[PDB]
RNA sequence: UAA
């Protein structure tokens, strides 16, 4: 059987040519045999990360069962995707073919978030009821925690050593666990109301917090103590990431309509402050180019932006990429693959604009021209670029 | 031999570590140890853990290669009562 | 505990410039390769002289060149590391260069960026020197100039300047503007090829006038828009600017915008330009398919010669070609904009591509004719004359150099020493293995043979008897009387070498004494023979004339033409000189009455200029006057003249062996430490005046005497380019126990003046004219005598009493860049094989194998045969690969066997593995394996093959007897996924697939079955293996530890790095018990990790402890493990390492007392000594540390009394132990030196 | 309501005596071996 | 001998 493969192995082999030889990434042209001088992600810096955009609807995949999907999360190394579903159960997918079926049924209710450890030993899984598994890559449940919160664990996020993580839940504290041995080290007390979200800093001791409460919190992890407030949102904080590699921004949406990028080492210094005619549920920082994020929106319509390019506007909007409400969002960490779930029981894997593409920028996810089956075509097609979007 | 020297039997610090745990040392083509039984457990060697010869976990007696393990999906580890080695004719088509 | 130094000095040039800067009496050629800035001169006819050399801490990223009030000389800017900025001045006084200033900005572009920076910033200059800018990304740092040098420094963001101004392209300083104007190109919303169709014409134009106002404190500076440029192609990258205004350069247009700010015309240069999408000025439409697809297009302005309108711009892009642009305005609009492809007729430039930088060196106020000299980033840098400049042109190659291009692979082989007999008599260099590396990236690529030794041409060999020192006479020009002694004896033979060396049997020549010293005398019409006791003066039918008998026994004596120098047992001098009328009386010579009270060690008769200036009536840079020079027990040098009155001179500092040495009057501890000096010219064609001075623990020193000020000798300390050959207090007293170290000097060797030292490693002084001398280690067989032989050839005896003539080879040999390199053309005219890479050695068949890579054009095809949907096939096409194997016999360097591969195939890996192909009976194999990856397109599925190749011998086709091997493949495999590395592990062998890496093993009959498997994260960049632990590196992740076990197959992860890092190369560092790995970085680091089981947070060694890291100055493109050669004391190992820019590099493990000691000597030289650039050299290294050996070779360079001091620091022994531990790292490559 | 032992290989399932595989019920339980081993290798030297 |  043939089918649409999305591997960075030749791409990896030209780039290591090009850097062994002294020879420069040549520029692509806008011709397909020039897809060959596109290099990995991971070689893209500066006016080259307008390459690393994912703007080429590629796959769409669903569950046996249309299952509500709370959280997607891909391997450390990108080789999966697991698919968390509001059944709590874990669907594997490799990145290679988007292909896999067999579920594991990780949790008893529904899995609200995972997280992988910075080492990649270690993933974390909360669920609606509190308790918080610990898993083997492998997928070896190692340890539970049944009552790490009285309510629905909503965000879990591990230390830069990996050696401590913080959640958080429906209830109105974080609390700082210890890994080597499971045990609850402290509580971020605070935030009134209801936490909706926690992140760790990649690099050093700081953690951020987004309450209903209208507020940002940055705690330390020393003394569990908060040590500055955002008091710059007008309604509940939904969503809020630092960044995956430097950390020195820090992005958090809100249900008021509004995102806001703070520089953290300038007094938490507003950069960015855009705002939308639909609700923001989720946001997902690029893993290699920094300044560069995705932003979903209630209406589908992925919304890809850059600090350095537009302060105000998105550089690039995919008006309709899901049919409905995106729930999660999953940058594989090679960056050549998007991953993206919403309520549509769909999810639709993006991966880099090709030097010459008939239906670039026009496909159904950018026309709201859905019929039927319009990926039929768009899944089942073996080469990439294909013949100007539709399907049987 | 400057071409290919001679890597094979280095004085290593850690060696003795490498015996304890994975069971490992470097000399890949060991002789089997003789007093050694997997399903008696470390306690039957004299030796103990640190013995020169090989000790083989039970996990490589068994017949198929466990379809998970390929794929690095096998949740048994070392009680897996299948094959955790890539042996070919062992498998199952 | 880690040592790092560099094997080879970079080669590739990457800047130039033409200036004075040590010098206003010409014009020099300022070249910059990675580290080292060389000045040259160049020549009315190209040739390049090097005036002087700089070794800096860190890699140049950048030079410029500003003026200074009050001097001619101009003051150096030099970009080093990521934004910083040292102000280098030429101190004529001490000939050497002091930093006026350092300006860092790192830290400031790191608080006022968002973003990661660039690894490498660009600065750019005024043409009215009035201001210099730095910018990495969209943040510009300013450094006001003053017309008390330097103006306080301001940094901001692009967007301060101009509002609009949001992802810098380039920044340039427009011209014939009076003030700093300077001209942004940006693009507000990136565009690529994949994104063209919903963004039209993106890239911006804006000319800012910047009004800098300076101040004590700090300096303001307001920018007013004098134009602004909205739509422009997407593709433009560089801005040209010229004396109306900018050419714009793009992937596929050529832009002009004037200094006005209205876009006046454009080119289009390919298919791929923007048709029918300008549409609002002149398009002139060239079917030429230019493309510059580089980030940044080399190109030379050069300004209109007074105004003859011959204002000339010349672009070149990768594949080096040169294009002619002409704009013949007559004033502020433009006429007549083109481009033209300079005709090659004869393709000298085919050899070199990537162009980095354009200089013309001689002027001659016409722009018709030009001398260029361009640096390439494959080729050799080449010195280009262009005559007719035309829209008859001719271009001719005036010289050349080296270039060992990119080091892309190393390997260890036999390419002298194969034969181990050579006219009869053994190999000189026998047993001695070298490296050879693969060089260049395209048509002109070779391999380079990084030679341990010089290896001479034998033209003659004959075996003699008993002799301990043998003198050739050349009477008419014509080599007779080849006198030998034999000291153990007290013989002298004259063997007449006019007929096979036969015995002479004629003259009354003392055949019963140890002869001391024979030469031709009185203008080749007399013979002088100093016997132990007595001096005999005889003619040329050796017939005695004079006779003087002396006291006690003779043990130095020098000729001149008219003067003998005989120095006794009792310490005191004799001069003789023969009388002019008709000789035979040898008159004596009164010594100054001052010398007779003071020990002399050693004397030598000399002419030189040097100390003319303090002679009567000789104050002229000529007529090299006769000086007798004498060592004094105090290691004092002192001379004086035949006329000397009573006056003795005497050359200062040198008994410390200072940095610098001068003339003056000596007027007046023996600590004998100068054996032997001696100043004579040194250089090829140009001949340089040079003081070499021997001590007695067979160190070498090296002054240049200065052309201009000649009566002082400099030595530069902070290049390492002179080698270290013995230590001063008597530590490595192996290298002058077995033989004396002599010094020979001889003016014509090939056409190069030589210096020959004698020993059991003998040493040859040889001195390239674009390089300084050079102490390469001569052969591999001790050195007893050498003497001239005939012309340009010499004779040396071994100490086996075998005699053979040599000739300095010079065809393809490079006698520079610290280590001799042999040029081996493999492709020849016929079959020309691109860039080659992958150079294995076959140990049991020695034989090369090499794998080439032709760039062919690339077809997208889809898993189908059926093309990919986009296509357009009357366009240019990106280039795919096809490769293949290249079996290349050493013996003729020609390639005897060749398999190909097909389309779309690059070799990836290929080792010379030993296969064990019987588990029972442990039969091993030496198999070549070969990774193949598909290099296609992401969208494809990945795939490879791995081959498996047994040398055979075969009947040799007649005619070539070379030819007696063939590939025979064993095993062949396509395999799913791309086979980027391939590994042999405990007798089997591990390739890696897509993220996954497979162990294999062979049976005697053929068959290849997997046994282990492991799955990799990303991507295998590298795999190494010792014994069975390999290291696997991953393109995202770091690099990985894993063992390997065989009856129960497994791959038992060991441990893993815990930073996630690029690696570009992995390497075992074993260092004694312990085990550490060698990991390169993309980002030109090498880091250091051990396994450390038994520390506390490494969860059983599971992750790995960083111990070092290094910033390498380019990065590296392979490593190998290699034996350490150990003078003084388990089998221990080296790294060795090639890099892109030409330059081979080594890592040498410590152990924890000798890395204590030489941490303490390279934290003593960093904080006591003064750095060439103000650069600190720990900090350049770090963007427990790896030692940089360059900083401990200044150590060695020190003045003696400094060196004690130094040495003091840490340890009472600490000056004879590191001394020891310093001959050990210097020496840790001569494991090549004997082998098998 | 009630979930099914899809991915989990039986032998981390005790019977209870919320979620069954076939008829009787059963639940799953950590593995407290891997975790103790990590416990173990998180030793000095160990 | 499986999840
Ligand atoms: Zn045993
Ligand atoms: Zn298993």
């Amino acid at each position: 059987t043939q089918r649409r493969s999305v591997d960075v192995s030749s791409p990896y082999i030209n780039l290591y040519y090009n850097r062994r030889h002294g020879l420069p990434n040549l520029v692509v042209e806008p011709e397909t045999s020039y897809t060959i001088d596109i290099m990995p992600p991971n070689a893209y810096r500066g006016r080259d990360r307008v390459i690393n955009l994912p703007s080429k609807f590629t796959h769409l995949s669903s569950n046996k069962v249309k299952h509500v999907i709370p959280a997607i999360q891909w391997t450390p190394e990108g080789r999966r995707l697991v698919v968390a579903t509001y059944s709590g159960e874990f669907s594997l997918w490799n990145a290679s073919s988007f292909t896999f079926e067999t579920l594991m049924q990780a949790h008893d209710s529904a899995v609200t978030t995972m997280k992988y450890s910075h080492d990649s030993d270690w993933m974390i899984s909360g669920d609606a009821d509190g308790m918080i598994k610990i898993w083997q890559p492998n997928f070896s449940m190692v340890k539970e925690i049944d009552a790490a919160h009285t309510e629905s664990i909503r965000d879990m996020a591990f230390s830069s050593n990996d050696s401590k993580f913080v959640t958080c839940s429906d209830d109105n504290i974080l609390k700082i666990w210890n890994f080597s041995n499971g045990k609850q080290e402290r509580v971020l007390s605070g935030h009134h109301w209801d936490v909706k979200s926690c992140d760790w800093h990649p690099e050093m001791g700081l953690i951020a917090s987004a309450s209903k409460d209208n507020l940002v919190k940055l705690w330390d992890p020393r003394s569990g103590n908060c040590i500055s407030s955002i008091l710059k949102f007008k309604h509940t904080v939904l969503k809020t990431r630092f960044q995956p590699t430097k950390g020195n921004l820090l992005m958090a949406i809100s249900k008021d309509k509004s995102c806001r990028v703070f520089d953290i080492r300038y007094s938490m210094k507003e950069l960015m402050c855009v705002r939308d005619e639909t609700d923001y549920m989720t946001l997902e920082w690029h893993p290699i180019n920094e300044s560069m994020f995705t932003l979903a929106c209630y209406d589908g319509s992925l919304k890809h932006f850059d600090l350095l390019q537009n302060l105000n506007e998105p550089i690039l909007t995919i008006p309709y990429a899901h049919d409905k409400c995106i729930t999660s969002l999953s940058y594989n960490p090679v960056g050549h693959i998007f991953a993206t779930a919403a309520k549509d029981r769909t999810i639709r894997f993006w991966t880099r604009a090709r030097p010459i593409d008939p239906n670039a920028y026009d496909d159904p996810t950018y026309n709201n021209k859905k019929i039927n089956g319009w990926f039929f075509g768009i899944n089942n097609d073996i080469n990439a670029v294909r013949e100007k979007g539709a399907a049987p | 031999s400057l071409i290919h020297p001679d890597t094979a039997k280095y004085p290593f610090k850690f060696e003795p570590f490498l015996r304890q745990e994975y069971s490992f040392s470097l000399d890949p083509d060991r002789p089997i140890c003789e007093f050694y039984n997997s399903r008696e457990g470390p306690k039957s060697c004299p030796r103990g853990p640190l013995c020169p010869k090989k000790h083989v976990l039970p996990i490589f007696q068994n017949k198929i290669v466990c379809r998970h393990w390929l794929r690095g999906l096998c949740k048994k580890n070392d009680q897996c009562e299948y094959l955790h080695e890539y042996n070919l004719r062992k498998m199952p088509e | 505990m880690n040592v790092y130094d560099d094997v080879l000095d970079a080669t590739v040039v990457s800047h130039s410039l033409a200036t004075h800067f040590t010098t206003s009496d010409y014009e020099e050629l300022l070249v910059v390769r990675t580290n080292i800035l060389s000045v040259y001169r160049p020549t009315r006819d190209g040739k390049l002289y090097l005036t002087d050399e700089f070794k800096f801490h860190g890699l140049i990223t950048d030079i410029g060149l500003i003026p200074q009030k009050d001097s001619p000389l101009s003051c150096l800017l030099l970009c080093t590391g990521v934004a910083k900025i040292s102000i280098l001045k030429f101190n004529t006084l001490t000939n050497s260069i002091d930093t006026l200033s350092l300006h860092y900005y790192e830290g400031k572009f790191k608080g006022k960026s968002l973003v990661e920076l660039a690894k490498i910033s660009t600065l750019r200059m005024d043409p009215g020197s009035s201001c210099a800018l730095l910018f990495n990304n969209d943040i510009i740092a300013f450094l006001p100039f003053h017309v008390k040098f330097t103006a306080p420094s301001v940094v901001l963001v692009a967007s301060e300047l101009y509002e609009g101004a949001k992802n810098i392209i380039d920044i340039q300083f427009l011209k014939n503007f009076t003030k700093p104007t300077i001209a942004l190109l940006y693009q507000p919303k990136l565009v690529w090829a994949g994104n063209t169709t919903i963004s039209k014409l993106p890239t911006q134009y804006v000319i800012l006038t910047l009004n800098i106002q300076p101040a004590e404190s700090a300096t303001k500076i307001e920018s007013t828009t004098i134009a602004f440029v909205k739509e422009l192609p997407w593709d433009l990258h560089t801005i040209v600017p010229v004396s109306n205004g900018a050419i714009i350069v793009g992937t596929n247009e050529l832009a002009f915008l004037d200094n006005t700010g209205v876009l006046q015309s454009t080119v289009l240069l390919n298919s791929f330009a923007d048709k029918e999408l300008q549409k609002t000025k002149i398009i002139n439409n060239s079917s030429l398919e230019i493309m510059f697809r580089e980030k940044n297009t080399t190109s030379i302005w050069i300004p209109s010669s007074k105004s003859n309108n011959d204002e000339t711009l010349l672009l070149m892009d990768l594949k080096s070609n040169i294009y002619y642009i002409q704009m013949e305005a007559e004033g502020r609009l433009l006429i007549k904009f083109d481009i033209f492809k300079l005709p090659i007729v004869n393709d000298l430039l085919k050899e070199n591509s990537n162009p980095k930088c354009i200089t013309r060196l001689n002027a001659t106020n016409s722009n018709k004719n030009m001398d260029l000299f361009i640096g390439f980033g494959s080729g050799n840098a080449l010195v280009l004359r262009l005559n007719n400049l035309k829209s008859p042109f001719d271009i001719e190659l005036l010289s050349s150099l080296r270039n060992v291009g990119p080091i892309t692979s190393l390997t260890v082989g036999k390419v002298s020493s194969i034969d181990d007999v050579v006219k009869g008599l053994p190999n000189p260099n026998k047993n001695e293995y070298s490296l050879v590396a693969t060089s260049g990236n395209g048509s002109g690529s070779h391999l380079t043979v990084i030679q341990t030794s010089v290896q001479p041409e034998i033209e003659l060999a004959l075996k003699f008897i008993s002799i301990t020192q043998i003198w050739n006479l050349k009477i008419k020009g014509r080599d007779r009387y080849l006198i030998t002694t034999d000291s153990t004896k007290s013989r002298s033979d004259i063997y007449e070498s006019d007929n096979n060396f036969k015995l002479h049997k004629g003259g009354r020549l003392r055949r019963d004494a140890t002869t001391v010293y024979i030469s031709m005398f009185g203008e080749e019409k007399r013979i002088i023979q100093v016997t132990t006791n007595h001096l005999y003066l005889y003619d040329t039918h050796f017939r005695r004339l004079t006779t003087i008998k002396f006291d006690y026994e003779v043990i130095h004596v020098s000729v001149m033409d008219p003067y003998i120098l005989v120095t006794v047992s009792r310490g005191d001098i004799k001069i003789f000189e023969l009388e002019e009328k008709n000789k035979r009386k040898l008159l004596k010579v009164d010594l100054p009455e001052i010398l007779n009270e003071m020990v002399i060690t050693s004397g030598l008769i000399l002419k030189s200029n040097m100390c003319n200036e303090f002679l009567i009536g000789l104050s002229k840079s000529q007529e090299e006057q006769l000086l007798f020079t004498f060592v004094t027990a105090d290691n004092q040098i002192i001379f004086f003249t035949k006329d000397h009155n009573d006056r003795i001179f005497q050359l200062n500092g040198v008994d410390q062996l200072n940095e610098s040495l001068y003339i003056s009057t000596y007027q007046l501890v023996p600590d004998p430490s100068i054996k032997q000096v001696m100043i004579n010219k040194l250089g090829h064609d140009n001949k340089e005046e040079y003081l070499t001075i021997l001590t007695f623990g067979g160190e070498i020193y090296q002054y240049r005497k200065l052309p201009q000020r000649r009566s002082r000798f400099y030595r530069n300390v902070t290049r390492n380019d002179l080698a270290i050959t013995g230590a001063p207090d008597n530590a490595y007293a192996k290298g002058v126990s077995s033989i004396e170290r002599i010094m020979h000097y001889f003016p014509d060797y090939n056409g190069y003046s030589v210096i020959f030292v004698t020993g059991s490693v003998p040493y040859i002084l040889i001195k390239e004219d674009d390089s300084t001398p050079k102490i390469f280690k001569f052969g591999n067989i001790p050195l007893v005598s050498v003497t001239p032989w005939s012309e340009r050839s010499v004779m040396c005896v071994d100490d086996i009493k075998n005699a053979r003539v040599y000739t300095l080879t010079t065809d393809n040999m490079y006698y520079g860049n610290k280590l001799p390199l042999k040029q081996i053309k493999i492709s020849n005219v016929l079959d020309d094989y691109k860039t080659l890479q992958k150079l294995v050695y076959h140990e049991r068949a020695q034989l090369f194998l090499v794998s080439y890579c032709k760039r062919v054009p690339y077809e997208a095809l889809g898993e189908d045969g059926e093309k990919v949907i986009g296509y357009d096939e009357n366009v240019p096409h990106a280039e795919g690969f096809q490769s293949g194997i290249l079996l290349i016999n050493p013996k003729s360097w020609k390639v005897i066997d060749k398999i190909d591969f097909p389309k779309n195939s690059v070799v990836n890996e290929m080792r010379s593995s030993m296969i064990q192909i019987n588990s029972k009976t442990k039969r091993k194999r030496e198999y070549i394996i070969a990774g193949v990856a598909n290099a296609t397109t992401e969208d494809t599925p990945p795939t490879g093959a791995f081959h498996i190749y047994d040398v055979i011998e075969v009947v040799p086709e007649p005619g070539k007897p070379d030819t007696n091997y063939k590939l025979k493949e064993i095993f062949q495999e396509e395999v799913s996924g791309t086979v980027s590395t391939v590994c042999e592990v405990s007798g089997r062998f591990m390739i890696s697939q897509s993220q996954k890496v497979l162990v294999r093993d062979i049976q005697e009959d053929n068959s290849v079955i997997p046994v282990a498997f492991l799955d990799i994260p990303v991507f295998v960049t590298d795999s190494k293996s010792f014994g069975n632990l390999l290291i696997i590196g991953d393109a995202m992740q770091g690099f990985q530890f894993i063992g390997f076990d065989a009856e129960p197959y497994r791959m038992i992860s060991l441990g893993r790095s815990m930073s996630k890092f690029q690696t570009m190369s992995l390497e075992f560092l074993v260092n004694g018990g312990d085990m550490y790995f060698a990991a390169t970085d993309a980002d030109r680091n090498v880091h250091v990790l051990k396994y450390a089981p038994d520390e506390p947070n490494s969860l059983s060694g599971q992750r790995l402890v960083h111990c070092s890291s290094f910033t390498l100055h380019s990065t590296n493109s392979c490593m190998m493990l290699l034996p350490r050669n150990e003078e003084f004391g388990v089998p221990s190992f080296q790294n060795v390492g090639g890099q892109v820019d030409g330059s081979v590099f080594k890592i040498v493990p410590l152990s924890e007392e000798k890395y204590r000691r030489l941490y303490v000597i390279q934290q003593q030289i960093i904080d006591r000594e003064l750095q060439l650039g103000g650069l600190n050299p720990r900090m350049e290294r770090l963007a427990r540390p790896m030692l940089d050996f360059n900083v401990i070779r200044r150590f060695c360079g020190l003045a003696i009394d400094r060196r004690k001091s130094i040495a003091q620091k840490a340890g009472r022994h600490a000056h004879f132990e590191a001394w020891r531990d310093i001959i050990n790292i210097e020496f840790s490559m001569r494991s090549l030196c004997q082998g098998k | 309501r009630i979930r099914r032992t899809t991915g989990i290989p039986k032998k981390f399932l005790k019977s209870i005596e919320m979620i069954t595989d076939e008829g009787k019920f059963v639940v799953q339980v950590e593995d407290k071996q891997s975790w103790e081993d990590y416990q173990r290798k998180r030793e000095n030297r160990q």
